[PDB]
Order: structure tokens, then C-alpha cells, then sequence
RNA sequence: CUAGGGAUCGGGUGGUGUUUUUUUAAUGACCCACUCGGCACCUUACGAGAAAUCAAAGUCUUUGGGUUCUGGGGGGAGUAUGG
RNA sequence: UUUCCAACGGGGCCUUUCCUUCUGGCUAACCAGGACUUUUACUUUGAAAAAAUUAGAGUGUUCAAAGCAGGCGUAUUGCUCGAAUAUAUUAGCAUGGAAUAAUAGAAUAGGACGUUUGGUUCUAUUUUGUUGGUUUCUAGGACCAUCGUAAUGAUUAAUAGGGACG
């Protein structure tokens, strides 16, 4: 079972990048994963990607430039206050002056500093670089 | 794989590789619109048939069902698509 | 991954992208609907309907050129089955296993093979009590799993 | 059960101090005191046009509504003129940043104006203490069965 | 813009081109019985570059089943009278008080997606991101009879409310 | 998800495909290809492990796909006691 | 601060992006008035969170630990600074936020857009003539006879399972 399609996402791109690819075929995929990857392309850790479609789940193809070292889901999807995101920074991020945990929230999906900017904090999704 | 999108591969490389593993899904088998030697009425049996066709004029069993695809009785005119 | 079997399997019916009648089949929807209504009043289970007269009359499926699926067809006709198609034939498997259970008493795999079928009938009875297509007063029982098919 | 002409008890159930006038007999023929419950509650039309009494009904009797109002689902209507609801919720533990399923049973008096079933959805309000367990009284029945009156007569 | 064969749902432009609205109940034995019941709501001309307007004919839903058997013939029979203008028949679908799920707000124009052309269906969305910006979506086909040549106005038709590169 | 392979066996196909012979490729079986099922092997180990070794005993300090049962130094001891 | 080139923000509005209906102040700026483009889980801003502890101005208690104390001239009969804030999740109480998870409408269409029409429960702020037995038209809900309404309801057939048949 693919209990989290978002988990049997980027683990696939771990098994592509650590094994040295430039793309992988992600199926299934959701708007969870679609907006997740739009956020990642907006940060530009990964590069250009395309959603191709069937009358089934759907596929995504990514064209990065290497800078995706590691991502991962932080399942279970913990619910975080404003001051407590910075706890989650120093546990599992490389340095202060880069690196993004991202969040799903009632303001959609954005990293924890846009949460600091647009002044909410919501449920965890993953850590991305 | 190096630099090509997978809308832009060598196309037919994965085309026979077990229908659903291809870049999208497309079924294996085919349709046939053929006519019996007893009526010359177009009797569309499926390629991978599971039903032994009694003729529409005769009572002749004009196919024998087998796995994979079925085994017709000879006398069926074929044509393309 | 199979339940109750410990094996891997792919029994394929895959569907390409396009929805409507694509290229060649020249009948209207009314023609194939009245064909399926002809098939439906023959008084057999929907497996036996499809396996014969999707294969002998050029019918693609009962959903693409037709529009209304088969258990929706029979309930608009008054010939909707009691327990639809698959719980009945799993009770038929239970019939076969339980009639071989007293041909010989110590067929020990038959004690193991009834449990899997009985468990899947429990799940199907529970799912058909979920969406309320089975009446939730009756319960499946081995004292009704050999007098209800044949 | 109770057999309206509701005085199956040893003592005449009536509205206290409400006085059906026996000398003058005229086109009144219904002296039934009822109150609003407060808080925007539609009164049940049984209570306007009923013969039951129920001292602890929030629409006809000497109780009141205050402070708390609570949702939940029914269970175990096998008592008389009262139900028990059970509220589920998620306790929190910060050792693990996680939750925990718990439930609480509230024994809440029910009116005869409403008629319920084990599995409906209730909304109750706090009242003065009625018995040991009971501090609540059923005031809105949001039954969400799904209209199975003739739903089996289906196409 | 007046006369006959509709059930009187008028717009201010019906009859300057449409002898099909007046005089194809006169040149038809049984297309008489086909065109005369049909309605259409409104007519929008839409400018695409070259002074090239497309007429979004707001045909209702119950005029698509037998209209497919005349859309092969009628889309060029207004190309016989007015040229450098174009005819595209659109239908109107429900947006989904109490509202259901099935055909919500983009599945409204999912059946306004295949119905720029006819009859070769679809093969799928191929949506690009930084070139949801340009939004590739393709077809597969059997034939070419109104695909592959009038599509460069159809690019400007759709994506405001099967994007038009198709390798046969 | 990735290696990389010549075979296996259970199925599916027939090359202007080679021979007994249904009649060049029939019964069957083949070289060249292709598919999913079971049993295996060995390579450089990218990843590990303390190490023998492991294509999983991986994708874990760059620590979180889901779920179940155990272990906390050696003994005393799977002993006493109780269920 | 006159300000040419681009860049970070949300809004008035618009390319079916309903952003609603409701009208006295009115000729929607915003105030009463009938329904929300569903209810919980989540989170954001207030409020409650005793004082004493913990963090810190300022104060030469001789530095301090302390303490909330105190400083200034013609000392001419007086002048005059203070004794902050930070914090404390669940539970409880208020509102958005519009993902996540949940709960599913409209498969009878015995339902919505019904601006429709016989008929049912109705009806007195009333005007009736001052107040109560006898009434209507009538403001405000529901459906059968009943059809006019826009675009009238089947999100998939899963490289997840259950059947049939070969």
C-alpha cells in the first residue's frame, strides 16, 4: 500500500538522485504532491517539472540540476505553533542561513519562513534540499 | 534519459513491454470485424475470445476458446483495422 | 499483493485515455442499451451475460458505449439479483468445498480453504451492509452457504 | 407505556398553579403553559399541542438553560425519559506531541416531546441538578438518518 | 437575427450569414426535421489576430446527439458565405444552497475541452511548470478533418474559461 | 528503485527463420527477441555493518512509507512464586 | 522632497473567478432585516491566567548578595524622579484562516433555480366602532393534482483487492 503517496514520492527521487538520475516517473501523484513540487520548483532546489496525465493517478517528470541532496516526509504530520517551527529548524536543518522545512496550512502550502512572513504556522510536511 | 523528456524518447522501445509499464497505458490486443462462411454477416468476436461462436445461420461452432487468444474455425476473411 | 493467498498477480483489464466511442463502432447508445436489455431478460448472472454477449456481438463493455452499468441496468428492469454476482459465486465455492467436506472427513486443506472463502464472504457481507445493498438483519451463515446457490 | 391522560403515577401530573377553569366552559379548551427555552431554540410542536407534563422539560416544566451546551450521539435509551450521550475527543500528550482517543458518558434527561433512537445526534443544555448524574436536558434533536421512509422503493 | 427555426431564444446576430436559420427548412427533406427543433443561446465573436473572429455559438446540451452527424458538414457551410470568420459550437455545463461534486468548476470545461473539434478524442494533459503556465495537453487521432488546421484560433479559445500541437 | 547476466520453469508470440515431415518455420523443438510467475546464482559494493558478509542484514546523525511482538552487563535464571 | 529603468505586497474590478439575494436611512459608504459557496479535527489574533520565584532598565546598599530605593540647589523654610515588561500549552470562551484529515448531499430526482397555479395548517399588527362568540381578502413557512427551470444527479476502474469464464 502507498499510505502516503507523498512518501512514495521523493524516496523514489532519493532512489533516483542517490543512484544518479536526472528524472523519475512518479505514479501515483496528487495535488498534495503537485503543489509540493511547485513549492520546490519555486525554491529551485529541483528544476523544471511537468505533470503528464491519464484517466488514472498521473505522472510527473522532473528536470533538476543536482541540488536536491535529500528530502523526506516528516510523517506523522505534526501540528506546529508559531514559536515551535524554530524548534523543528535546529533539529533537522543544515545551517541557519538556508534550508527549508515546508508546511501544509490553512493558507495552503509554503515553507516555514513564509509561514513566519505571512504569520501562521500549520501542519508539517517535509524537509527539502 | 541524459537530456530528453519522456515525452521525447525512442518511442517503440517500451511499446511491447507489458501494456501498463509503458509511458501511458495502452491495451495489447485488437478488434476484428469478420464474416462467417455461413452467412457473410460481419460477426465481431473478440481476439482473446472466451465464447464458442455458434453461427448466425448454421449451428456450427466456428471457434474454439484457448488462453492467450482463441482458436477460430478456418474460413474467416480478415482485413485491416 | 493478494489477501489470503501469499502470491503476486496481474489479471489485466487496462483502459487507455479516451472515454467516448473512438473510431469505428457504428451503433447508437440506444442500440447497445437495448442489446443489453435483450441480454438481461435471459435470466442469468451478470458475469454470464458479459462473458458471452460482450464477446459475440461486438459489444465493447457495458459502460463505454452503453452508459449505464449492469447492476444499474437490472434494477431499472425488475430483474435485479438477490445477492449480486460475486458473493453468490463465493457461496458457490463454499458449496463445492462443503460438499467435498463430507465426501471425505479428513481433507485438512479443505478446512483451510473454507476459512479463506468464509472470511471473504464476511467482508463482502459487511461491505454490502455498509452501503446498504444487503439488508443488515440477515447474517451470512454456513447453514445458508449450501442451500442458497443449489 | 405512560398512556396520555398521563396520570399513571399515584399523583396527578399537571402544570403547577395552572388552573383549568371549571365554572366557565367556553371555546378555550386548552390551558397549557409553555415557555421559550432561550438561546434561539425552536420549541417542539408536541410541547405546544401535547398532554404530557414532564416537570423537567425545558419547554413546559420548571427547569432552565444556562452556561453549557453539548453535542454528541445517543446511546442506551433503555431508561425512562432520559438518554446517555457519549462525547469522543482527543486528549493531548506533549511527551510524544500526539493525541489519544477518549470518550465521556453524559447522562442527560430527554423530553417526551422529542422521540429518539440509539445513534442519533443530540444537543443538550445545562440545567439545575436533576439527579446524581444528570445536569443536562435534551433540547435539540438533529437526527441525520438519511430519509429511509420509502428509499428501499428504489429505481 | 430574427426569423424562424429556433424556439425563440434570440441574439442580435443570427441572420446575416445563416440561411441555415431561414432556408435549410427549404432545401432539406429530413435535415428539416433535424435543424428546426434545435436552439442556441447566444453568439459571441472573438478576435484572434488577423481580424479573425470565432463565433462561440452557445448551443444547449440537448442538441449534440444528432448534431454530431451534421457538424461534419455545417462548420464549412458558413465558410461558404462569410470567410475569415469562424464557427465553433459550444455547450453549457453545470457548475457544482446544496451543490454536488461530480462536474464542479473545471469539469464544467472538461467537456468544453474536447468540443472544439470532432470526432477524434483525447490522449491527455502534459502540463508544464515554468514552461500551469503554458499547459500542454495532447490528443491521439484516427483522422484529420477539423483538427490540425483551424487550431490556431482554438489556442485563443479555451484557456480563459487539448492544446493545439498534435503529432497526428 | 537500482543493479548485471546466461539459464531455468508456468504462460503468451511467430521472423521471405533452420531441419524428420501436415507440406521451408508441423506433433514437439529450435537461433534471434519479448512479456509477466517461482527457484537460484555471481560481479563491482553506490549503501551499509565492528566484522564474517549482505542487491538487501539498503534509500538511518543528510536520522519519520504503514503496522505487530520482543531486548537492556554477566550470571543467579527461564530459577522461585503466582495466574 | 521634482523623480526615468525594474523589483518585493494585498485590495476596487475584470478575461463563466457568485464577489449573492435584502431594502427605510439612499439615490450598499455603512447600519436592522431571510439563506450562507455544509459540521468536527487544525491553526491564527484577544481574554483569563494571584502576589512571591525566573529575565531586565534605573538606583555608588562604598562594589555587591541584597533593596525598590530616591536625587537637587539661594537649604531663604523648599523643589522633585519612581516603584516597568517578558512569560505560563491542553480544558473552557470569542473570529478569520481556507490546505490537511474527516463527514457527503442531487440516483427516487418522493430535490434544487419554482420569481408557478387549484387545494391543506393557517391567520389579526390590524383597519373593523370602544373591548370578547361570526368571518374574509390577507404579512410568513410546507406538499399532493401539476408543469413552465438553467448548464437538471452516476469524480475513477488502481503497476490495491473480490467474482466469472478461458
Amino acid at each position: 500500500t502507498r499510505s502516503s503517496v507523498l512518501a512514495d514520492a521523493l524516496n523514489a527521487i532519493n532512489n533516483a538522485e542517490k543512484t544518479g538520475k536526472r528524472q523519475v516517473l512518479i505514479r501515483p501523484s496528487s495535488k498534495v504532491i503537485i503543489k509540493f513540487l511547485q513549492v520546490m520548483q519555486k525554491h529551485g532546489y529541483i528544476g523544471e517539472f511537468v505533470y503528464i496525465d491519464d484517466h488514472r493517478s498521473g505522472k510527473i517528470v522532473v528536470q533538476l540540476n543536482g541540488r536536491l541532496n535529500k528530502c523526506g516526509v516528516i510523517s506523522p504530520r505534526f501540528n506546529v505553533k508559531i514559536g515551535d517551527i524554530e524548534k523543528w529548524t535546529a533539529n533537522l536543518l543544515p545551517a541557519r542561513q538556508f534550508g527549508y522545512v515546508i508546511l501544509t496550512t490553512s493558507a495552503g502550502i509554503m515553507d516555514h519562513e513564509e509561514a513566519r512572513r505571512k504569520h501562521v504556522s500549520g501542519k508539517i510536511l517535509g524537509f527539502v534540499y | 534519459v541524459l537530456v530528453q523528456d519522456l515525452l521525447h524518447p525512442t518511442a517503440a522501445s517500451e511499446a511491447r513491454k507489458h501494456k501498463l509499464k509503458t509511458l501511458v497505458q495502452g491495451p495489447r490486443s485488437y478488434f476484428l470485424d469478420v464474416k462467417c462462411p455461413g452467412c457473410l454477416n460481419i460477426t465481431t468476436v473478440f481476439s482473446h475470445a472466451q465464447t464458442a461462436v455458434t453461427c448466425e445461420s448454421c449451428s456450427t461452432i466456428l471457434c474454439t476458446p484457448t488462453g492467450g487468444k482463441a482458436k477460430l474455425s478456418e474460413g474467416t476473411s480478415f482485413r485491416r483495422k | 499483493g493478494r489477501m489470503h493467498s501469499a502470491g503476486k498477480g496481474i489479471s489485466s483489464s487496462a483502459i487507455p485515455y479516451s472515454r467516448n466511442a473512438p473510431a469505428w463502432f457504428k451503433l447508437s447508445s440506444e442500440s447497445v442499451i437495448e442489446q443489453i436489455v435483450k441480454y438481461a431478460r435471459k435470466g442469468l448472472t451478470p458475469s454470464q451475460i458479459g462473458v458471452l454477449l460482450r464477446d459475440a456481438h461486438g459489444v465493447t463493455q457495458a459502460r463505454v458505449i452503453t452508459g449505464n452499468k449492469i447492476m444499474r441496468i437490472l434494477k431499472s428492469n425488475g430483474l435485479a439479483p438477490e445477492i449480486p454476482e460475486d458473493l453468490y459465486y463465493l457461496i458457490k465455492k463454499a458449496v463445492s468445498v462443503r460438499k467435498h467436506l463430507e465426501r471425505n472427513r479428513k481433507d485438512k486443506d479443505a478446512k483451510f480453504r473454507l476459512i479463506l472463502i468464509e472470511s471473504r464472504i464476511h467482508r463482502l457481507a459487511r461491505y454490502y451492509r455498509t452501503v446498504a445493498v444487503l439488508p443488515p438483519n440477515w447474517k451470512y451463515e454456513s447453514a445458508t452457504a449450501s442451500a442458497l446457490v443449489n | 407505556s405512560t398512556e396520555l391522560t398521563v396520570q399513571s403515577e399515584r399523583a396527578f401530573q399537571k402544570q403547577p398553579h395552572i388552573f383549568n377553569n371549571p365554572k366557565v366552559k367556553t371555546s378555550k379548551r386548552t390551558k397549557r403553559w409553555y415557555k421559550n427555552a432561550g438561546l434561539g431554540f425552536k420549541t417542539p410542536k408536541t410541547a405546544i399541542e401535547g398532554s404530557y407534563i414532564d416537570k423537567k422539560c425545558p419547554f413546559t416544566g420548571l427547569v432552565s438553560i444556562r452556561g453549557k451546551i453539548l453535542t454528541g450521539t445517543v446511546v442506551s435509551t433503555k431508561m425512562h425519559r432520559t438518554i446517555v450521550i457519549r462525547r469522543a475527543y482527543l486528549h493531548y500528550i506533549p511527551k510524544y506531541n500526539r493525541y489519544e482517543k477518549r470518550h465521556k458518558n453524559v447522562p442527560v434527561h430527554v423530553s417526551p416531546a422529542f422521540r429518539v433512537q440509539v445513534g442519533d445526534i443530540v444537543t443538550v443544555g445545562q440545567c439545575r441538578p436533576i439527579s446524581k448524574t444528570v445536569r443536562f436536558n435534551v433540547v435539540k434533536v438533529s437526527a441525520a438518518a438519511g430519509k429511509a421512509n420509502k428509499q428501499f422503493a428504489k429505481f | 437575427p430574427q426569423a424562424k427555426i429556433l424556439s425563440q431564444a434570440p441574439t442580435e446576430l443570427e441572420l446575416q450569414v445563416a440561411q441555415a436559420f431561414v432556408e435549410l427548412e427549404n432545401s432539406s427533406p429530413e435535415l428539416k426535421a433535424e435543424l428546426r427543433p434545435l436552439q442556441f443561446k447566444s453568439i459571441r465573436e472573438i478576435d484572434v489576430a488577423g481580424g479573425k473572429k470565432a463565433l462561440a455559438i452557445f448551443v444547449p446540451v440537448p442538441s449534440l446527439a444528432g448534431f454530431h452527424k451534421v457538424q461534419t458538414k455545417l462548420t464549412r457551410e458558413l465558410e461558404k458565405k462569410f470567410q475569415d470568420r469562424h464557427v465553433i459550437f459550444l455547450a453549457e455545463r453545470r457548475i457544482l444552497q446544496k451543490r454536488p461534486r461530480s462536474r464542479t468548476l473545471t469539469a464544467v470545461h472538461d467537456k468544453i475541452l474536447e468540443d472544439l473539434v470532432f470526432p477524434t478524442e483525447i490522449v491527455g494533459k502534459r502540463v508544464r511548470y515554468l514552461v500551469n503556465k503554458i499547459q500542454k495537453v495532447l490528443l491521439d487521432s484516427k483522422d484529420v478533418q477539423q483538427i490540425d488546421y483551424k487550431l490556431e484560433s482554438f489556442q485563443a479559445v479555451y484557456n480563459k474559461l487539448i492544446v493545439f500541437e498534435i503529432p497526428s
